[PDB]
């Protein structure tokens, strides 16, 4: 961004580099002024985007990488750092550790030299509340005061929501909504906004790709209304949509193709919570509107 | 002479 | 007539929005230091500004700099009616531009 | 020779070595890791920290032996309990928040200690939260219980933090002889007490308190962070009274209801140059 802002952004590039391809953890801390600069450029660059943002083809996108900088430093290793290549995360990009911080550091460093190579979404395990992500709140918290946390809030509030791929795939955090109804009322709703605990957003979010409901039902936030397959289905007939991704699940094979490979639900969480050894993957959209599964270590 | 079709002076 | 329309006194502050008003002037009126109220000037000459307190600088007359007089065609102690404006919201989309004998010289995006 | 710091963080291996070959790593990393726990504990005398984050183990290991460490990082895990934390007094620093901790405990006192987070724990359980003296700084935030165990016990700490915390009950906080800082958010504390006792504080925190007035603000020369964040706002009696002082840096209203129109936040912006910063959006002063 500024020269300052910029000078910072490369200076975390290459210690994301060099941090790339070892264990995860990396923060990428900055100055005062200087980071209160580049949080308020940032915040005014995001809320100038809509809601509703599309893709530039072709592009590697990557699952939920649940705040992780070794995930993120792989993905950007293989599928294409930045600026070299268009990232568009589906949700979850924070979570509980150390690691997310380097990786909403990259993502708007990237952004602020190329907006038209980065992109990151949030989804159940990257909420803006510590009720459902903690991963990010609390560790501001132990970390950092509490006057650069609400200025972390307040930008990560100034974001866009969804993604589009050439009006192909849509780059969803889990599955549908059934208090979805067009683009006007998503381009309409501008900074600030969060994920809630039921509706559309919220069910994007939180919510996944159902199908043992029709219209709209429970979700596995218990809150969230995971719109089944039918639901999907009337959207993608309504609004002539091919394609949503999903994340903020623990998938055994990384990339999941629901709804006849109408739901690729990838999912780049590498051995969530030890137990669940949820595999990795990413969402390689060509530029065709050729969606591949990129799958990567579990 | 236009209104709210030219990008502004955003601060 | 009313005694809202208080002589337009010459403000020594050189802020346009700004009117230096005595005590009793900010006491009589509903005139707080913050106080967003609307003047009436020559052919429906109106205008929201601030509202100083300084009564020091007035005598029951409304200190105004000359720029002020200037923009609402004015003159020094005019008798000016001033009414409480809290209906100014933020405009939506707000057309402007710059005056060719004032913008000549000026380079850029001035 | 000896590494210094044993790093497990997502190593995807379920072994670590080096931990009793290594006997003078002092930093036992594992946070984030694909494995269960870190063994020989008790094997490496010179350990200094010992973090483990996303631990796969449910339980401890050797979580007393050690009682030459220093910090001991056992917050974001996914253990049943945490156990045998209170035998190790010489522990300087402790991080065992943000995990499950199905039963918080092992924390009744320590000789030498100067850090402690064990909160954060699914049973809103604490045993013994004000039993030493001789810490200097407070962290009693985040507590799950309803309300506080013992806060007027703590009459030599210097810094106070009690934000975001669920014990609604929080007594004693006029005990305390002198306190450099003070965080009372969201504390259930209908006023802020200890105000006249400790007043050396260069911060405070009403977290939208019920007062309509700041409790002696006019004459409260010395803090420097006045927050009142989410006020509705009660009153203006103290805005006036820390308008009335200069020696204020960082002062939140804060997101009240007369801030609707532009112009009032203009006013309040010039008629307060003292602070430094203004809230959010630091004051140009």
């Amino acid at each position: 961004m500024a020269d300052l802002d910029k000078l910072n952004i490369d200076s975390i590039i290459q210690r994301l580099l060099e941090v790339r391809g070892s264990k995860p953890g990396k923060n990428v801390q900055l100055q005062e002024n200087e980071i209160r600069g580049l949080c308020l450029k940032s915040r005014e660059i995001f809320l100038s985007q809509p809601i509703l943002l599309e893709l530039e083809a072709p592009l590697k996108i990557c699952g939920d990488i649940h705040g992780q900088y070794y995930d993120l430093l792989r993905l950007f290793e293989y599928g294409g750092f930045p600026p070299e290549s268009n990232y568009l995360f589906l949700g979850d990009y924070v979570d509980r550790g150390k690691q997310s911080l380097e990786t909403i550091c990259l993502l708007l460093a990237y952004k602020i030299k190329y907006p038209e190579n980065f992109f990151l979404l949030r989804g159940n395990h990257e909420c803006a509340s510590i009720n459902r992500i903690y991963g990010f709140y609390d560790e501001c918290k132990r970390r950092y005061n509490i006057k650069l946390w609400k200025t972390f809030t307040d930008c990560f509030n100034c974001l866009p929501i969804a993604a589009i791929v050439d009006e192909k795939i849509f780059c969803c955090h889990g599955g549908l909504s059934p208090d979805l109804q067009s683009m006007e009322q998503i381009r309409r709703i501008m900074r600030p906004t969060d994920v809630p605990d039921q509706g559309l957003l919220c069910d994007l979010l939180w919510s996944d790709p159902d199908k043992d409901v029709l219209g709209w039902g429970e979700n596995d936030r218990g809150v969230s209304f995971t719109f089944g397959a039918e639901v999907v289905a009337k959207f993608l007939h309504k609004h002539d949509l091919d394609l949503i991704c999903r994340a903020h699940q623990v998938v055994e094979d990384g990339y999941e193709f629901f709804a006849k490979r109408q739901l690729v639900t990838l999912f780049s969480a590498p051995n969530y919570c030890g137990e669940f050894d949820n595999a990795g993957a990413m969402m390689s959209v060509d530029e065709t509107l050729m969606c591949s599964f990129q799958i990567l270590k579990p | 002479f236009s209104g709210e079709g030219q990008k502004l002076g955003s601060l | 007539n009313r005694p809202n329309r208080l002589i337009v006194d010459e403000a020594i502050n050189e802020d346009n929005s700004v009117v230096s008003l005595s005590q009793p002037k900010m006491d009589e009126l509903q005139l707080f230091r913050g106080d967003t109220v609307l003047l009436k000037g020559k052919k429906r000459r109106e205008a929201v500004c601030i509202v100083l307190s300084d009564d020091t600088c007035s005598d029951e007359k409304i200190r105004m700099n000359r720029v002020v007089r200037n923009n609402l065609r004015v003159r020094l102690g005019d008798v000016i009616s001033i009414q409480p404006c809290p209906d100014v919201k933020y405009g939506k989309r707000i057309h402007v531009l710059p005056i060719d004998d004032t913008v000549e010289g000026i380079t850029g995006n001035l | 020779r000896d590494a210094e710091d044993v790093d497990l963080n997502h190593y995807r291996i379920g072994k670590i070595e080096g931990f009793e070959v290594l006997k003078k790593v002092k930093t036992l990393c594992l946070r984030q890791n694909l494995i269960k726990c870190i063994e020989n504990l008790e094997e490496l005398q010179s350990l200094r920290e010992l973090d483990l984050y996303d631990n796969q183990i449910k339980k401890i290991e050797n979580l007393e032996a050690l009682t030459e460490l220093e910090i001991l990082d056992i917050s974001f895990n996914l253990l049943r309990n945490i156990e045998g934390v209170d035998k190790l007094t010489r522990l300087k620093k402790l991080f065992l928040v943000n995990n499950k901790i199905s039963k918080i405990e092992n924390l009744s006192n320590l000789h030498q200690l100067q850090m402690l987070e064990l909160g954060s724990n699914r049973i809103r359980a604490i045993e013994n939260i004000d039993t030493l003296t001789n810490l200097e700084s407070l962290f009693l935030g985040k507590n799950k219980i309803t309300k506080l165990q013992n806060l007027d016990a703590l009459t030599n700490l210097t810094v106070l933090s009690m934000q975001s915390n669920r014990l609604t009950k929080i007594e004693g906080l006029q005990n305390l002889v002198n306190l450099r800082e003070l965080y009372l958010s969201h504390n259930g504390i209908e006023v802020i007490e200890g105000l006249e006792n400790n007043n050396k504080l260069t911060m405070l925190d009403i977290a939208s308190n019920r007062i309509k007035k700041i409790e002696n603000i006019s004459h409260l020369t010395e803090l420097q962070e006045f927050w009142m964040n989410d006020n509705l706002l009660e009153s203006w009696s103290d805005l006036d009274e820390l308008k009335g002082a200069r020696s204020l840096e960082t002062v939140y209203l804060e997101r009240n209801p007369l801030q609707k129109d532009p112009q009032y936040r203009r006013k309040v912006m010039l008629a307060l140059p003292s602070v430094r910063q203004i809230d959010a959006t630091f004051v140009r002063f």
